[PDB]
């Protein structure tokens, strides 16, 4: 399987496609971005291998509903064109957790929710993304996962060295998936003949010595082809699904610094709204192209995806989790020809590339900007760009020494690890900046003490889930997408209520920082021709209704496929 | 109900939710 692309009619695609990306990025090297740019930046930023690897793993064991997941970024986007962009526009902010020090002023705030971002993309992107890249070298070439990963990020390097190559990226990637997702749905026979033939990837070899697993562990789903599903005892349950996925996906791209730092850079407030529309329509399609070629993948090769044997699971991928996230992967390495295989091996690299090199870009920003600047008050321009350099290198440091980690992470399906630390790790982000953009009452003091507490909570039970890898089940047997609940909930409400207790910050401080205040001009006083430029979020009426009546149509087409799917 | 039905009422009952969206956006 592994020697399937060493064809060099295959490797000149590969060959091809760098040097196509070096062109472009030496071009575009040698704020008026427009809506097609920003919204291809914003599927490329946000749809990585991670998500390539993770979707198509879920939709394996669990089936259609992790694709549920990228639909809900679909109204999500939404509200970051017409709800966050325009405030963070306003403010004239460049960094998010920047925007919480002139909301609610002092430096610990800022620090602290800047260094909690990283921390999220640590493990989250940093982690995933790579791993995910990582696992396609090893599949397709010999090549170990650490090594993999060391040569993913050697050629990250040498592709940064934005918007328009991720709009090159987001091109090819839809492109080849659209390409792969026909070609097998037709070696599998249609959709009609692929529902048939998922509910019987049942694995031959079940027994282990005298020990026979339950029927449950390793039969697919009977609600594996629906996105809602039972409440308790199924993955994903439906009320979880929904409202957990919601505000985490309102944490990644209404509050996180990549998705916002891409959709800032527009010309005006029209075109931040049609990269907004594109990039969802964009994001309608991930689904159909990474979790059922994952189910797909199931189906052909069941005896090597649904595997439940700890020896069979650890021959086939050296782990004993059950080889879930390979679904993808086999896919593409095991039933695409030669051509298409090394168009399908770029297409995941060009997804990877844009969502790491996007990452890497904001977490510089980050620290550059929110705490080496703090500590260096006095910071050259040049010491500043070191110091954002060695920060990324650091961060890449950190993120590999902490895959192995991801390995095992529930089971192994990538895509699960992802949503749960960042569901321990979110939501009291996603409260405070909810709570700040749309409550005026919240203050430093109170915000900064409920999200010390979410976080508390959050690494009480993430370290608790590391520890045990017989965990008590008050804690940890509630799936994580109810934990994300949970968390914003306890957060929300000790956020209001220590705010409540301490101070107001009277009312001249939040004049176009707060959704009521968006509008008032009245000289506002800080807590801390081109500007009012910057600041402008003025557009003209015939694209503002056009871009309004697109928004409303993209919505419809996701609610209309979600009601698709069940 | 085919997937279809459900698809359809799913958009005959999110486009009255957006409608009454517009209507208290006018109102309010
Ligand atoms: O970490 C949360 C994010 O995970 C990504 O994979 C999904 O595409 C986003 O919709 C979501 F917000």
């Amino acid at each position: 399987t592994h020697e399937l692309i060493r064809n060099a009619a295959d490797i000149s695609i590969i060959v091809i496609y760098f040097v196509v990306v070096m062109a472009v990025g030496l071009w575009a090297m040698f704020r008026s971005m427009v809506w097609w740019p920003i919204g291809a930046s914003l599927f490329a930023s946000n749809i990585g291998s991670g998500h390539f690897v993770g979707l198509a793993g879920t939709g394996a064991a669990s089936g259609i509903a992790i694709g549920g997941f990228e639909w809900n970024a679909l109204v999500l986007v939404v509200v970051l064109g017409w709800l966050f962009v325009p405030i963070y526009i306003k403010a004239g902010v460049v960094t998010m957790p920047e925007y919480l020090r002139k909301r609610f002023g002092g430096q610990r705030i800022q620090v602290y929710l800047s260094l909690l971002s990283l921390l999220l993309y640590i493990f989250t992107k940093i982690s995933a993304d790579i791993f995910s890249g990582a696992i396609f070298i090893n599949l397709a070439l010999g090549l170990n996962l650490y090594l993999a990963i060391f040569l993913l990020l050697a050629i990250t390097a040498l592709y940064t060295i934005v918007i328009y190559t991720d709009t090159l990226q987001t091109v090819i990637m839809l492109v080849g998936s659209l390409i792969l997702t026909g070609f097998a749905f037709h070696e599998v026979g249609g959709y009609d003949a692929f529902m048939e033939k998922y509910m019987k990837a049942i694995p031959t070899i079940v027994s282990d010595g005298n020990t026979t697993f339950q029927e449950k562990c390793y039969t697919p789903r009977a609600d594996s082809f629906h996105i809602f599903r039972d409440p308790l005892t199924g993955d994903l349950p439906w009320p979880g699904f929904i409202f957990g996925m919601s505000i985490l996906t309102l944490w990644y791209w209404c509050t996180d610094q990549v998705i916002v730092q891409r959709c800032l850079s527009a010309k005006n407030m029209s075109h931040v709204k049609g990269g907004c529309i594109l990039c969802g329509y964009l994001k309608l399609m991930p689904m159909f192209i990474m979790v059922m070629p994952g189910m797909i993948s199931r189906i052909l090769y069941t005896e090597k995806i649904a595997c439940v044997v700890p020896s069979e699971c650890e021959k086939y991928c050296g782990t004993k989790v059950g080889c879930t996230n390979i679904a993808y992967p086999t896919l593409v390495v095991e039933l695409m020809p030669n051509g298409l295989r090394g168009l399908m091996l770029s297409v995941m690299l060009a997804s990877l590339m844009s969502s790491l090199t996007s990452i890497f870009n904001s977490a510089s920003t980050l620290f550059t900007m929110d705490i080496y600047a703090k500590v260096r008050k006095r910071a050259s321009e040049k010491e500043l760009m070191i110091a954002g350099r060695l920060f990324i290198l650091v961060l890449i440091g950190i993120s590999i020494a902490w895959v192995p980690i991801v390995q095992s992470a529930q089971s192994g399906q990538l895509f699960d690890y992802i949503q749960s630390i960042t569901s321990y790790l979110g939501p009291p982000i996603a409260a405070v900046f909810l709570l700040a953009i749309f409550w005026k009452r919240v203050n430093e003091p109170g915000a900064f003490w409920g999200l010390i507490l979410g976080l508390l909570i959050g690494i009480s039970r993430m370290i608790t889930e590391f520890a045990y890898g017989n965990c008590p089940t008050i804690i940890c047997g509630v799936h994580y997408l109810y934990f994300a609940i949970i968390l914003f909930a306890i957060s929300f409400i000790t956020i209001v209520v220590i705010s409540l207790l301490t101070k107001p910050i009277p009312d001249v401080h939040l004049y176009r920082l707060c959704w009521s205040l968006r509008n008032s001009k009245e000289e506002r006083i800080d807590l801390d021709a081109m500007k009012m430029k910057m600041t402008d979020t003025s557009e003209k009426p015939l694209w503002r209704t056009v871009l309004n009546v697109n928004g409303i149509i993209l919505v419809t087409v996701a609610v209309f496929c979600h009601a698709y799917f069940a | 109900l085919q997937p279809w039905m459900q698809g359809l009422i799913a958009v005959a009952v999110f486009l009255v939710l957006v409608a009454i969206a517009f209507a208290v956006n006018h109102f309010w």
